[PDB]
């Protein structure tokens, strides 16, 4: 059987009819080794990044780019974030990227930090419940996201599968969480540009929408100093 | 003329030029993906000097990436004169409809570049995700040729690094496994007398 014709027939995107413990303890070795949830509210445009230390494991970066929305971010502001300056040596970063120009201005960006692409992560969304207006430049109907995956220095599928969410609703799937937390990359993690519906244990949220702040940067770096400094975030805490 | 059509040849070697010009433009070359070769691969300059520019002036290029590939193919595409303007990923799943590094890959992407302004083409009818069950090996899924039907009906289309199973109606096949040369559209049987005489490319 052919989905793409059936969606030019009913509407359903071929996503729509995807079908369908062992990795559990994983999970609570994740969350013992998880720090104190942190946040921090930060115009981020306006804000010397270098003001949060130390350099992070992950950062997790989530610009609210304009074409979310059917204050934006364009790639020309995302590039000339210093993100290289607060980026531990050996580190990852996860960019969401969109589905438009960002898949090539992202890449960019991934070169332009210093990180080479290693993993294209695809949220394929679903409208089962609702069987789109178009870009000028598409040629076909947009029903993904991609979030990229860089590595700078030395389980899962690159997919996740949801619902589109509501129109207006920003938001990205929590299961890029997992996927992260569960490469077990270090404990030191940013996550650029949440929401106070964002935060979490095991990670620092700045942005300009937070409500609340927490940050310290002194308190942040007592979580990592010795003998924890080098843990995966994957295993026991050290007595 | 309508029906399948194909030349076994060498890309590399193969003067393009006299297939003429065409609505829509297909690729799925062998790049060198830093890994070890179950085929003869192509290299990066090999890549971006392929007579790819000649085969279009308004259209639509689709582009097998993977690996490394998915920067690289931006570059080509770039090079040959596209600009990337969607992307295809083919979600691979089995006969009961389940999916099939650092992560393991559940998909395969294609980009699509356009070229010059291309006009009366079915833009937005189809959504770029496939869902397909996986064949042989390095096998592109048929749904791809609906797709790019509906975009461009009628319109004359060529694929490049084609396998035998790949020879569609209006399409001109070209890959080193085809059968020989098969050519029907006399305005290209005309050219390709004209610059093979003897036969041999
Ligand atoms: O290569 C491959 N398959 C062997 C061929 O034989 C096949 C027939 C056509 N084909 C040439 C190759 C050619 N030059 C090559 C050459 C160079 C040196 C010495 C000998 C040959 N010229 C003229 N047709 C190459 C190949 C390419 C891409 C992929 C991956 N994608 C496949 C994918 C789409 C969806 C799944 C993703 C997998 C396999």
């Amino acid at each position: 059987n052919d989905y793409c014709q059936h969606f030019v027939d009913t509407g359903h995107r071929p996503q729509n009819f995807i079908r369908d413990e062992l990795i559990r303890l994983k999970d609570e070795l994740i969350a013992k080794s998880n720090t104190p949830p942190m946040y921090l509210q930060a115009d981020i445009e306006a804000f010397d990044i270098r003001e949060l230390t130390p350099k992070f494991d992950v950062i997790l970066l989530e610009p609210p780019l304009e074409e979310y929305y059917r204050k934006c971010w364009t790639w020309d502001d995302i590039m000339k974030l210093e993100i290289d300056e607060i980026a531990a040596p050996r580190s990852f970063i996860f960019l969401w990227c969109g589905s438009g120009e960002g898949l090539d201005l992202g890449r960019v960006c991934l070169r332009k930090w210093g990180y080479r692409r290693c993993e294209d992560i695809c949220w394929i969304k679903t409208n089962k419940n609702n069987p789109k207006t178009l870009d000028p430049k598409a040629v076909f109907q947009r029903t993904k996201e991609h979030c990229l995956m860089g590595i700078k220095g030395t389980v899962d599928i690159d997919l996740i599968i949801t619902e589109e969410p509501e129109i207006g609703n920003i938001e990205k799937p929590v299961e890029i969480f997992h996927i992260i937390e569960h490469f077990c990359l270090g404990r030191r993690r940013l996550h650029l540009f949440g929401r106070d519906s964002t935060i979490r244990p095991g990670w620092l949220t700045v942005g300009p929408t937070l409500t609340n702040s927490n940050y310290n940067a002194e308190t942040y770096a007592s979580y990592f100093s010795a003998p924890n400094s080098y843990l995966t975030g994957c295993t026991e805490e050290i007595e | 003329l309508f029906p399948p059509q194909w030349i076994c040849c060498d890309i590399r070697y193969l003067d393009v030029s006299i297939l003429g010009k065409f609505a829509v433009v297909m690729a799925d070359p062998p790049w060198d993906i830093h890994m070890e070769l179950p085929y003869g691969t192509l290299t990066d300059d090999e890549m971006r000097r392929l007579n790819i520019p000649v085969l279009q002036d308004d259209g639509f290029l689709f582009l097998w990436v993977t690996g490394r590939a998915m920067e690289l193919g931006r570059e080509c595409l770039n090079l040959w004169g596209y600009e990337r303007v969607d992307e295809i990923i083919w979600v691979k799943t089995n006969q009961l409809q389940r999916i099939i590094h650092w992560l393991n890959h559940g998909k395969e992407h294609c980009l699509v570049g356009v070229k010059g302004n291309p006009q009366g083409f079915n833009q937005g009818l189809d959504c770029d995700v496939i869902v397909a069950e996986v064949r042989s090996t390095s096998h592109k899924p048929d749904e791809i040729y609906g797709m790019i039907e509906r975009l461009s009906p009628g319109t004359r289309k060529i694929e490049l690094f084609g396998r035998p199973h790949n020879v569609q109606p209006n399409w001109i096949t070209l890959g080193n496994q085809l059968d020989g040369i098969h050519l029907l559209d006399p305005d290209v049987v005309a050219r390709f007398k004209q610059r093979y005489p003897d036969g041999i490319i």
